[PDB]
RNA sequence: UAGGAUAGUGGCCUACCAUGGUUUCAACGGGUAACGGGGAAUAAGGGUUCGAUUCCGGAGAGGGAGCCUGAGAAACGGCUACCACAUCCAAGGAAGGCAGCAGGCGCGCAAAUUACCCAAUCCUAAUUCAGGGAGGUAGUGACAAUAAAUAACGAUACAGGGCCCAUUCGGGUCUUGUAAUUGGAAUGAGUACAAUGUAAAUACCUUAACGAGGAACAAUUGGAGGGCAAGUCUGGUGCCAGCAGCCGCGGUAAUUCCAGCUCCAAUAGCGUAUAUUAAAGUUGUUGCAGUUAAAAAGCUCGUAGUUGAACUUUGGGCCCGGUUGGCCAACGGGGCCUUUCCUUCUGGCCAGGACUUUUACUUUGAAAAAAUUAGAGUGUUCAAAGCAGGCGUAUUGCUCGAAUAU
């Protein structure tokens, strides 16, 4: 009901963020050597079995 | 005002997107056959899907119904000659058994790791698509092939495209050419 | 280019429109594609009838090569087979001058010029030429 | 028996008590009263182009306290004037009075959609640029 | 009833006469953002939604109407008139019909070339030849559907994990991998001789000569609180901006916003909107609920509707043909006899007569358009497909198919 928001802080965080660049990292392959990538990564050589597994920690 | 040309989809998604158990025994099956996709499972599936369908369609029948007997017979012949059924195992109760292994075992890619030849399945899937290995005289480069019974004692290299002689190759010809160039002339 | 094959396969006799016909089926190990001008010759000295009135068509090769599978007439005159052949092969072989003319649609648009004019028109022409004096 | 007939010659009664008590879907009354075509500030359609007349700030009621930024468009194909939601960081940047946008519904079908009251649409393409292309910057809005 | 009309039946029309005809088993009217069907989507069974659109049938050529010609039209790439548009004009007159092909304007969320050609499929004609925007070819085409590149294998190196052994140094070989050093092989994406393809080409299938080392020839789309696979990492913001299908985040240490890193899911695709199907036993015949959650009429009578007790040749005995499975039982079948019409005569299941309770149910079969679905065979390289194809004396030829089911 109420319809007069006003709109000057419109675009506030986007524009005031600090931007940042992305880093240049070396090519991850695509297709069937990157599910090769993956499987190894989780059934072959599965590092943390900190409880189970943890696909993605922090720095634990 | 033609005549249509028919199609069909070969697969079929699974209806939970996010399980923890199918997701790893997908990537068991994408790691341990050396695949792309997920859908070159769930061609598999749909394949076992309507195999079995059919296999269960004849079972709820009486036995010598000649539907039966001739759908059961023909059914299960095809299954026999791709080798996916097994040859003590003949009889439409061991088709409704038959997992999905039993045709990913069969592929032309697993195949070729099998009789030597390849090493690794991914270099039998990288050497399948790289247009080497014949079946007959024919170049298959089609790593979902299927090999039949009577077919899996003829994967050999290629008459053409070397491993099979006939030629070099290019990066041999030029790393050739470009060794007889600088030590000679 | 090694001493290649010709096999002709499924051979009918057509003394109905004078010519044996067959499927000619190629062997070209180590040689792309061998030509149609080749097998023609080569097939006119093995039914011994005389190139002219050997036709092949069809001819795509198989998946990896080393092989290729078309469709060949021959007829029992150089004669006949300027009789029962359509122009296009007989262009192809050099037995019939491709007989160029106009576009598709500027013949349409011709006939339909043609169709406006009541008779042969020179009665219209120089009545038209008549017309520059009013 | 419990409240129907079963008797063989009793198909007419199941077939008129089903067909009247059809009526009580939401589904099928919205399906067969065309509701679409006469209601619902579209034809029924999924998608439709209009001219953004006023920039408006909503707030969102209860929770979420904010200033959900919308426009108010009047449709071509109709001429009802509709809100507008335009989402996210920005946007509301890229739309400026007298422009055509292309409205899509909210995935709620009808019923505004989050905290917003009485916004059922979002903004999909702003002069035919497509918002998102325009807010990843990958694209430019034109001239006029 | 009689006449007219018609190609012909007929209230089709006319004259005279009669008062009938339909309807709660829904007539009649209304709506249809309704052409009908074969079919399509959805996959327990039952269903539910869709079918403008490749085939069949119908209808229309701007809206109506009228008609000529002909075997056939109420024809519109024929005519006539009226209405609505709309074009040329020397102002008098003339000509019109893209819901054919291409194209344009408009409309809208929404849809391609003013291209080549009769070579194939077939049609037309006085016809072997001519013609065909039917049709085919190509441009555009992420509407859908099929297949599946974006790398593979080493060795060395520190580090494991195994273990022969451990009194106590470590590695050496069976190697799984983390490696910012490295190594030669392999391929098509492209380009391109030629040949093939083709009516002529383009593309495909072949193939010389080029064409892989990271600056490539570099994979994206959505997400990381739960649902729901995947962070309590870092910087920014501070109920602002914004996110969020739902529940919920944001008010200074935000796992949810804006970014970086990492990870996740699908992948040449992925997201969003709307509609529909499953989910949904939330439409319920299968198969819901009705004391209190929504819902037993206040009560009885009562018509159509729906439903409606039991009873009439049961049993026993003989014989014959089988079809599975190990002389044998079982499974069904048929003829006799047990107080037991078989519709009945005529002269050979025929064929003249005389008549006979009627349905519902069910088995079997016919007659059943293709395509689509199901399905048999077949190595389109696989596959979607297609209906092919396979074999020899491959210098003169043999043959299986193109089932079946619903």
């Amino acid at each position: 009901a109420k319809v007069h928001g006003s709109l000057a802080r419109a675009g506030k965080v986007k524009s005031q963020t600090p931007k940042v660049e992305k880093t240049e990292k070396p090519k991850k392959p695509k297709g069937r050597a990157y599910k090769r990538l993956l499987y190894t990564r989780r059934f072959v050589n599965v590092t943390l079995v900190n409880g189970k597994r943890r696909m993605n920690p922090g720095p634990s | 005002p033609r005549a249509p040309r028919t199609y069909s989809k070969t697969y079929s998604t699974p209806k939970r997107p996010y399980e923890s158990s199918r997701l790893d025994a997908e990537l068991k099956l994408a790691g341990e056959f050396g695949l792309k996709n997920k859908k070159e499972i769930y061609r598999i599936s749909f394949q076992l899907s309507k195999i079995r369908r059919a296999a269960r369609d004849l079972l709820t029948r009486d036995e010598k119904d000649p539907k039966r007997l001739f759908e059961g017979n023909a059914l299960i012949r095809r299954l026999v000659r791709v080798g996916v059924l097994s040859e003590d195992k003949k009889k439409l109760d061991y088709v409704l058994a038959l997992k999905v292994e039993d045709f990913l075992e069969r592929r032309l890619q697993t195949q070729v790791y099998k009789l030597g030849l390849a090493k690794s399945v991914h270099h039998a899937r990288v050497l399948i698509t790289q247009r080497h290995i014949a079946v007959g005289k024919q170049i298959v480069n089609i790593p979902s092939f299927m090999v039949r019974l009577d077919s899996e004692k003829h994967i050999d290299f290629a008459p053409t495209s070397p491993f099979g002689g006939a030629r070099p190759g290019r990066v041999a010809r030029r790393n050739a050419a470009r060794k007889a160039e600088a030590s000679g002339e | 280019s090694d001493a290649v094959t010709i096999r002709t396969r499924k051979v009918i006799s057509n003394p109905l429109l004078a010519r044996k016909q067959f499927v000619v089926d190629v062997l070209h190990p180590n040689r792309a594609n061998v030509s149609k001008d080749e097998l023609r010759e080569k097939l006119a000295e093995v039914y011994k009838a005389e190139k002219d009135a050997v036709s092949v068509f069809g001819f795509r090769t198989q998946f990896g090569g080393g092989k290729s599978v078309g469709f060949g007439l021959v007829y029992n005159s150089v004669a006949e087979a300027k009789k029962f052949e359509p122009t296009y092969r007989l262009v192809r072989y050099g037995l019939a001058e491709k007989v160029e003319k106009a576009s598709r649609q500027q013949r349409k648009q011709k006939k339909n010029r043609d169709k406006k004019i009541f008779g042969t028109g020179k009665r219209l022409a120089k009545k038209v030429a008549r017309r520059n004096a009013d | 028996g419990k409240g129907k007939p079963r008797g063989l010659n009793s198909a007419r009664k199941l077939r008129v008590h089903r067909r009247n008590n059809r009526w009580a879907e939401n589904n099928y009354k919205k399906r067969l009263l065309g509701t679409a075509f006469k209601s619902s500030p579209f034809g029924g359609s999924s998608h439709a182009k209009g001219i953004v007349l006023e920039k408006l700030g909503i707030e969102s009621k209860q929770p979420n306290s904010a200033i959900r930024k919308c426009v108010r468009v009047q449709l071509i194909k109709n001429g009802k004037k509709v809100t507008a939601f335009v989402p996210n960081d920005g946007c509301l940047n890229f739309v400026d009075e007298n422009d055509e946008v292309l409205l899509a519904g909210f995935g709620r079908k009808g019923k505004a959609k989050g905290d917003i009251p009485g916004v059922r649409f979002k903004v999909v393409k702003v002069s035919g640029v497509s918002l998102l292309a325009l807010w990843k910057e990958k694209k430019e809005k034109p001239r006029s």
